[PDB]
RNA sequence: UUAGGAGCCAGCCGCCGAAGGUGGGACAGAUGAUUGGGGUGAAGUCGUAACAAGGUAGCCGUAUCGGAAGGUGCGGCUGG
RNA sequence: GGAGAGUUUGAUCCUGGCUCAGGACGAACGCUGGCGGCGUGCCUAAUACAUGCAAGUCGAGCGGACAGAUGGGAGCUUGCUCCCUGAUGUUAGCGGCGGACGGGUGAGUAACACGUGGGUAACCUGCCUGUAAGACUGGGAUAACUCCGGGAAACCGGGGCUAAUACCGGAUGGUUGUUUGAACCGCAUGGUUCAAACAUAAAAGGUGGCUUCGGCUACCACUUACAGAUGGACCCGCGGCGCAUUAGCUAGUUGGUGAGGUAACGGCUCACCAAGGCGACGAUGCGUAGCCGACCUGAGAGGGUGAUCGGCCACACUGGGACUGAGACACGGCCCAGACUCCUACGGGAGGCAGCAGUAGGGAAUCUUCCGCAAUGGACGAAAGUCUGACGGAGCAACGCCGCGUGAGUGAUGAAGGUUUUCGGAUCGUAAAGCUCUGUUGUUAGGGAAGAACAAGUGCCGUUCGAAUAGGGCGGUACCUUGACGGUACCUAACCAGAAAGCCACGGCUAACUACGUGCCAGCAGCCGCGGUAAUACGUAGGUGGCAAGCGUUGUCCGGAAUUAUUGGGCGUAAAGGGCUCGCAGGCGGUUUCUUAAGUCUGAUGUGAAAGCCCCCGGCUCAACCGGGGAGGGUCAUUGGAAACU
RNA sequence: GUACGAGAGGACCGGGAUGGACGCACCGCUGGUGUACCAGUUGUUCUGCCAAGGGCAUCGCUGGGUAGCUAUGUGCGGACG
RNA sequence: AAGGAACUCGGCAAAAUGACCCCGUAACUUCGGGAGAAGGGGUGCUCUGUUAGGGUGCAAGCCCGAGAGAGCCGCAGUGAA
């Protein structure tokens, strides 16, 4: 309205490309703990770099902000040290 | 952020100033953490007193004034035993 | 290496979820014919109940009756 | 640093009411009104808003457009037309940061919102310094650009082209997490430090110079880490309301465990399990209201208010959600509904003034649709600069405070005139006239501040990097340059008594009185109360008195009001002892002695920001105002003392 | 908006269009009933059982429903003389 | 179908409501009630289940089936009376 519709066009630019972040950040997880269903320590290692390949990139991008994602890093990890 | 500046006083035509701390966030007259002296500008002679010492410890932490405010400094040789302790 | 996988999104799905609708209660205010007292005003009418032993010594509480102030009943009180 | 006065009555003292003198207003109204500083100026409607402006900035992030003519060349009309990319100029879009601050309003909110003191081992912090390290190697897009398509518009869709300090991989990294050791310590969670292992986790170039054309260099930016600086979030004691004709209230309530979730602790969310929690020191509820430094008042203790200026929270038409970003659930951003306004070709859209002004409307009632970024400030940028309804000033209204006037000396004749009169006079009285007088201001013409410090560019010297005396960086000084107010303040000279006073009172409170009119009528009245024919109380006139550019009335709040009495009352009959008991809670304690330190006493330290009150100076022609310094303010916290009293 | 009227008001006479009121007719269309049509679904029995059906439960109930008779549905009707 | 008391002496008649579980309940009150007031909600099938849990038995097995999670189905889910 006063010349600030530039922020609403990349807003939604950087919202669309924000969640893919996210998104994928989530599926890296669940992908870690379907190998905790699943009984493989091997799977869930080669995972974990997996995981935290993106867990660690999703700070170095935006808002992730990582007080969280050491909780992301060792609720996962003790899983494995669980098997 | 921290800008060492001048804080508007006095009357409607002849105005007053203190050389304050603060944050710029604050507005004009806004908050402080503590001042040194003061400026005047309606005297046509001087009679601008500075502290001379305190924000010398302020700007060893780091606090960057305004040209308008740092050349009081450099009248009174502030800045350049700021320079020597740059320099030390 | 002529494409699959990964991941991604459209889409649909679920919980949550504001406003809306429905329903019986709470309280707040205007209003309601008529009525019930309460004061408030020019010589209105009716009595004289108080204040004197006020013409039956007054007075509180209860009961009861009458145009109406009141009346007496019973107990209590001196400010009889 | 503490005045009282009229009134019950035939008369007196008490008792007890109200009345009155005082002081403030963000005040309004009536009548009048000359000026100058300084300060405020929608409280009701957080009701609705025409129009313009209130937040952008970087071509030194970047592609392209866009002009350009340094020259080069072309066709000729000598009038031109060009084709190359000059210096340089413009910035739709892209991307970076800001828009979360600055600014307003007072609606909800009686609670960790705020005020005060705390605690965090339970947290966060881009832009700031300082230190530590650095900044390797690639990749795929896409806007703008065009080319079509669909739309009344709002605009939207498709196909190619392209960039970057945009975006995305690979390396290396002292983040972090995991695993296993150690060391030390706290206040339980624990915390801090050190080692090893594993796992990933980055970055960017740009500007100018120097170049061996490999690059290098400063500077700016970049990634990461440390601290400090910086604000923010969460928790906690202690404070400031009204009602008991509100006594019962809550089931995520209250507990535990685990789980998820949040920057962070948590029923914050959910499962499970338990039944607690909140309460006569007043819960829950309801009406009410933003809080605070402070403002006003009081002699103080207190009481009232919470406007402006300064702190913080909350809100942005009403309500709910959420993104990007260090930071919001975003005042001038998005999405949704609700009301309403506007447009539409009816398919669709756009809009949010409690930003500055202004208008409607409400109401007793509150202002200018100005100029300037010169100073202060912010925003971005390497800077110039740009942007600024912050702010700077101008304009309105006696709204209030302070400051100055409205003539002044002389002048008796007690002029004239007016009023009154026992007709001698009295007063309006030295008041006018006369004479003399200056010019604040009014008027005319001149002169003309400080606010303006600078930046920036030039000059050097110092230091710092540097392949370097390149070239910079800061640091010093030197030159240059910058006014909205405004020729305004101001000062200089010239001019005239010439421009300029009113309202209120006049029995007693309460300073000041007569004459006419008037006859329970007209009318006054705050209080006692005045008038049915001599009204010092009505109305008028004269004359006093009050105060002054104002005066009265009005509504407010405080005071006097010791009339809610802690300091600072009562209870035999004046208003007031419960009809009397038994008593839980709460209240209070004989004597002697030891001890303790909660109360108490006291030091030290930390703090209660600034402005304001107050102590004292200084500045403005004084004042008001403004400035400098200091005190004071805390049932404050920690720490160390004292032991009579509790 | 004419004569008329001061205005306010407001025409006869004459053309065209469209309705209400009842009247005859019908089923193409909106629906209505359609108990020897099809689909689902419950209780219980039966065809040896599962499957798949049958009976009875008001057509068991509920959603549709073709022909048929229907009205509020559609046509025309009381015309011009 | 559209309509709802216009019908009529009048909601007469007829439909509408019903089951069990769970939440919620006013005025007044003789404190017993009013009350099942009202007002709505979930009910089927299959899987976690020879269930949690109970009964019964010596065990073996039988009966009773609480709550949820899952999911499939039709318009409906005490589908009938």
């Amino acid at each position: 309205i006063k010349s600030a519709i530039k922020r609403t066009k990349t807003n939604n630019e950087r919202r669309v490309h924000n969640a893919t972040i996210k998104s994928a950040m989530r599926t890296a997880i669940k992908q870690v703990e379907a190998s905790v269903a699943n009984n493989e320590a091997d799977k869930a290692k080669t995972a974990l770099t997996e995981a935290a390949k993106r867990i660690d990139k999703a700070v170095k991008t935006g808002l992730v902000h990582k007080n969280t994602a050491a909780r992301y890093k060792s609720r996962l990890a003790k899983k494995v040290n669980g098997l | 952020a921290v800008k060492i500046r001048l804080k508007r006083m006095g009357a409607k035509k002849s105005p007053f100033y203190r050389i304050v701390v603060a944050d710029s966030r604050s507005p004009r007259d806004g908050r402080f953490i503590e001042t040194v002296g003061t400026y005047n500008p309606v005297a046509k002679p001087a009679e601008v007193k500075i502290d001379e010492e305190l924000a010398l410890k302020w700007l060893q932490t780091g606090a960057k004034p305004s040209d308008t405010v740092r050349n009081l400094f450099s009248s009174q040789g502030i800045m350049e035993k700021f320079h020597n302790a740059k320099q030390g």
